[PDB]
């Protein structure tokens, strides 16, 4: 896995290497080949096969296959995505992940956009348990961004309508988290699942992080086998789904967050 | 079977469906159909009218105050969505002396009987609508 | 006119057409649900004209109190307005046409009085000040009918102590979706009437009134004029 | 040399030979990203071009992502339509020399293709898809910031206009053949007036849009049927009747659309029977609109549905007069033709 | 500004002032469009906070009494923070907001209220 902190300094400098030698300029003074400075280079990572693999090891590995992630970093300036270098990367990669500075000031730490931030590989990329249970994340987000607006007047609504954006509104705060305290399979599906299956409808929205920090604390005390079996096997079965039902059971039966 | 049987005390009504005998509440001796002619109009007690529908059919007859006018061909009821109250200016003039003051505060201190003061004054608020 | 606030002006721009466009569908909605509720209270008013065509009918021959007829002295008007802003200056209009009537009155060297019923009238009207017997205010969309039977109730009794003399319904009777009239109609007629027909085919053996010979006669009609009072007030509500 | 008068070229699918309907030697552009079938949709046409009208297609791809390419010739491959396509790649890795002369190395193939008489001439008709002209352009305007032309306007090559009318132009209905063509176009910026989308638009003969919404509906495909838009939808070539009723379906579709906020804020307790009519009716249209391909068959199990033209001019025409108004919704998923649904509907 | 440096109760100052700040930068095309009375009373609460906040956050300086004329002040971090974790606190919401220009600490605040 390879990540570069920024592409848009490498640009600048490019810029000012090719604007010494006079190369012709062109739109923001970039020379001639600006998109295939980074195309050359973020073309690079990419799944080889297990044939390629073996003829390059001449045989020394046999029935394995390997990979290269990578995660480039761009800075915009004042929210122009319209820029030259943003719009020459954008086409390159498979996805895009959008951090917003207004989110940023208005309480949400990881600050993602999830609006128009998208993924081009999708659901083929996670486990089954994560493949199983990511669908109802994203049907409530898009419903609360559908009803977002309506938040002052909301009485009038039918109660259908009112349960979807109070469930909006609790999945939404549930997506915050700390920084230096990466989560695991096992607590990112256990909070999933009882996001999904309504066990917070309860819960107050503003102690949504102490309620979810707490549930994941009790379960990797209390429940740490289960948890093993999941995060080394990552298979969903009939008796795991069980286990977690009856461990938020037993949480939310005795407790106090 | 009596023709129709009708009360109006709010945006809908409730009818009665071919009512086979016409008994009410504080009958007064004329209870049955059409007499030929009804004898009067009265306050029927705001006890619900027991009325059997047609079959003597019972239904929730819960009224709260009931006036009943029989006729040759109609039977209409006057009755009331609330508890009925004969001259309730009391409670009326109650309302009105703690609600207004409380509410108007100086707008009943300063009380200016003159209507036609400061026209013009009036015509600044028109000229203010006429304002974008 | 740099870029970075014209993105941010379009942006927000959407966002209020968001919120003002869930402002219209509410409305259009709560529109509906008026359009039935007056279309059921149109048969409560044709029973009502019914009632009031059966007594009428049913004596016609004794006078009644309301009958009465002498020189106006400072009659009192009612006034129905809204509670909340944004109404589109409908409220504003019907103030300018009743202020004009009563500054003619007043010309006419009769003084008015009136009552309040919406939000927007009691801050209007007493910030200029003025002359008020009683007034309500946040009733609420289809509000009980006990709630205001005290200012119809107050200047009834003010006309029989003989204060005051007539007094004219001022709201916006509704015409079409866009067009709504500020309508000042009078309210205490006298209650005339004049059946012709009728009379040959029923009505010949009347009734002994035996409760209420004559009595009966002004409950009916304090229902009856309590009954197009909350007629031009959910009137009113449709149009607002 | 070339002598055409408007022919229709019927690919089989409902909606688009309903409300978009093709001719042979237009240029067509596609609107939509990933996750609406794009790809099972262009190996439909491969499939039903050969099928129908005996013929070859051409892929070229501009500027295309390697991992996408390798994908896309894998499921070719297990969809069993390899054997009638060609291929020509050119990748982003590659010098944008490479990236802009590919048009023409596809289109050399096509004509190929459509001038080899089979007995008794007549030619042949063959397609050709280009991943991304929109690429293409971008390849013209480095190329010309490499030799040092002159910038144009706003930061476009001095010459544009001339190369894409090179390119263009040669997609033709000649007197012996046929040459149509599908092209994916992206918009920069969300600008129309965009000097690159406004010298795409000069030769476009229809526009398809692909939308996400309909595809997490669960209708495929997807295409929409109030923004897709033709230049043959007209009384007169395409037949009168065709257009009234294309004419119909799209305004009922309108007004489900502008209706279709209030039934989704306020549900659908409100009463009045017209509009209910009108929903049943778009409801039953949206689904009606869905078809089984033959791409599927072998990960599906269900077999596809060439359905012709005139019987869905007949079901749409029946559908629309009232004469279906008993038949179950759900009667008319991937149903392909118009009778299929009744006895789908009495197998129920 | 980190919870390990500053400590705890810092950093939840600063984070909520911020954010009742960010709020209020948005809310001005709403009130423009339709009236204030339109927004609900959490935000009207907002935007006072918001005021008084912009307000509070001035003083009068040493340096700079030749263009004023008015006494130099100087401010300890605990004066600030107390203050500040009142006001967010909904305490101080009947003072008005002219009292809190150029006026420093918190307790000054109270005096010069009183003395309108």
């Amino acid at each position: 896995l390879i990540i570069y902190d920024d592409l848009s300094k490498q640009a600048v400098a490019y810029r000012q290497i090719s604007l010494l030698l006079r190369r012709p300029p062109g739109r923001e003074a970039y020379p001639g080949d600006v998109f295939y400075l980074h195309s050359r280079l973020l073309e690079r990572a990419s799944r080889v096969s297990a044939e390629y693999v073996e003829k390059f090891t001449n045989g020394a590995v046999t029935g394995k296959t390997g990979s290269l992630t990578a995660l480039p970093i761009i800075e915009t300036q004042a929210g122009d995505v319209s820029a030259f270098v943003p719009t020459n990367v954008i086409s390159i990669t498979d996805g895009q992940i959008f951090l917003e500075t207004s989110l940023f000031n208005a309480g949400i730490r990881p600050a993602v956009n999830a609006g128009i931030s998208v993924s081009r590989v999708g659901g083929s990329a996670q486990t089954k348990i994560i493949k199983k249970l990511s669908g109802g994340i994203r049907t409530a987000l898009a419903q609360y961004r559908e009803l977002a607006a309506f938040a002052q007047f909301a009485s009038d609504l039918d109660e259908a309508t009112r349960k979807q954006l109070e469930h909006g509104q609790r999945v939404t705060e549930l997506m915050k988290q700390k920084q230096y305290a990466p989560y695991s399979i096992a607590d990112q599906a256990v909070s999933v699942y009882a996001s999904n299956e309504g066990y917070m409808a309860d819960v107050e929205v503003k102690k949504i992080v102490d309620f979810d920090a707490a549930l994941i604390a009790y379960f990797r005390s209390e429940y740490a086998p289960l948890m093993k079996q999941i995060d080394e096997t990552g298979d969903y079965n009939k008796d795991i789904e069980a286990a977690i039902k009856a461990g938020i059971e037993s949480f939310k039966a005795t407790q106090t967050y | 079977a009596t023709m129709q049987c009708d009360v109006v005390s709010v945006k809908e009504s409730i009818y009665s469906g071919a009512v086979t005998m016409l008994i009410a509440k504080g009958a007064g001796g004329e209870l049955g159909i059409l007499p030929g002619h009804a004898p009067l109009v009265t306050l029927l007690q705001p006890g619900p009218i027991r009325v059997l529908l047609e079959n003597g059919t019972e239904e929730i007859v819960y009224v709260s105050g009931g006036v009943l006018e029989v006729q040759p061909h109609v039977v209409t009821v006057l009755a009331d969505t609330a508890i009925r109250a004969d001259n309730l200016d009391e409670a009326a003039i109650l309302e009105a002396r703690k609600n207004a003051e409380q509410l108007l505060a100086n707008q009943k201190s300063d009380l200016d009987s003159a209507a036609a003061l400061a026209a013009l004054a009036e015509t600044a608020a028109q000229l203010e609508t006429i304002r974008k | 006119a740099n870029l970075k606030e014209i993105r941010a002006k379009v942006a927000s721009i959407k966002s209020t057409q968001k919120i003002t466009r869930a402002m219209q569908m509410v409305a259009a909605s709560k529109m509906r649900r008026a359009q039935e509720r007056m279309a059921q209270g149109r048969p409560y008013a044709d029973n009502m004209r019914r009632v009031i065509a059966h007594l009428v009918q049913a004596n016609p021959e004794y006078k009644h109190r309301y009958m009465v007829d002498r020189p106006v002295k400072r009659v009192g008007y009612i006034i129905v307005s809204s509670d909340r802003g944004l109404a589109g200056g409908l409220n504003i209009n019907l103030f300018k046409k009743v202020v004009q009537h009563v500054k003619a009155q007043q010309e006419q060297s009769i003084e008015v009085q009136f009552a309040l019923i919406g939000q927007k009238a009691v801050s209007f009207f007493k910030n200029y000040g003025g002359k008020v017997l009683g007034a309500t205010t946040q009733i609420g969309d289809a509000p009980s009918l006990e709630q205001l039977t005290g200012s119809v109730q107050v200047m009834l009794d003010a006309f029989d102590k003989g204060e005051l003399d007539r007094i004219y319904l001022v709201s916006n009777g509704f015409v079409n979706a866009m067009t709504q009239k500020p309508k000042v109609e009078q309210l205490v007629p006298l209650a005339p009437a004049e059946e012709g027909d009728d009379l040959n085919r029923t009505y010949g053996w009347d009734y002994i009134y035996e409760p209420e010979a004559e009595e009966l006669l002004n409950g009916l009609l304090v229902r009856y004029i309590e009954s197009m009072v909350y007629q031009g007030v959910i009137e009113n509500v449709a149009c607002e | 040399e070339q002598a055409a008068s408007t022919d229709l070229l019927e690919t089989g699918i409902k909606v688009i030979d309903l409300l978009c309907p093709f001719a042979k030697g237009g240029k067509v552009g596609l609107f939509g990203g990933a996750g609406v079938g794009k790809t099972v949709n262009m190996m439909e046409l491969i499939n039903n071009i050969a099928k129908a009208h005996s013929g070859l297609s051409v892929f070229a791809g501009v500027g295309e992502r390697t991992r996408e390419g390798n994908d896309f010739y894998h499921e070719m491959k297990d969809s069993n339509v390899l054997d009638k396509v060609a291929m020509v790649y050119g990748q982003m890795n590659e010098p944008p020399g490479n990236r802009l002369r590919v048009a023409l190395t596809g289109l050399t193939m096509a004509e190929y293709f459509r001038d080899e008489k089979d007995e008794n001439g007549k030619g042949r008709d063959v397609l050709l898809f280009v991943d991304n002209i929109y690429r293409y352009t971008l390849a013209g305007t480095e190329v010309s910031a490499l030799l040092g032309r002159m910038p144009s306007a706003v930061g476009y090559q001095p010459t544009l206009a001339e190369e894409m009318g090179v390119l263009q132009e040669r997609i033709t209905s000649t007197k012996s053949g046929s040459i149509t063509s599908i092209q994916a176009v992206y918009v920069p910026a969300d600008d129309l007036t965009d000097p690159s989308p406004a010298t795409t638009f000069a030769h476009l003969d229809a526009t398809v849009v692909l939308s996400r919404d309909i595809a997490s509906s669960g209708i495929y495909p997807a295409i929409d049927p109030l923004d897709s838009t033709s230049r043959q939808l007209d009384p007169l070539v395409v037949g009168q009747e065709h257009y009234e009723i294309a004419r119909a379906v799209q305004n009922v579709l309108q007004r489900y659309k502008e209706l279709k906020d209030i039934i989704a804020i306020l549900g659908m307790d409100e009463l009045a029977e017209e509009d209910k009519l009108v929903v049943y009716r778009a409801r039953k249209i949206q689904r009606f609109f869905s078809q089984p391909f033959h791409v599927a068959e072998v990960f599906t199990g269900a077999p596809g549905k060439l359905v012709p033209l005139k019987e869905t001019i007949r079901g749409f025409k029946g559908l629309l007069a009232g004469e279906y108004d008993h038949i179950p919704e759900q009667a008319f998923y991937m149903v392909g033709g118009i009778d299929e649904v009744i006895a789908k509907a009495e197998k129920l």
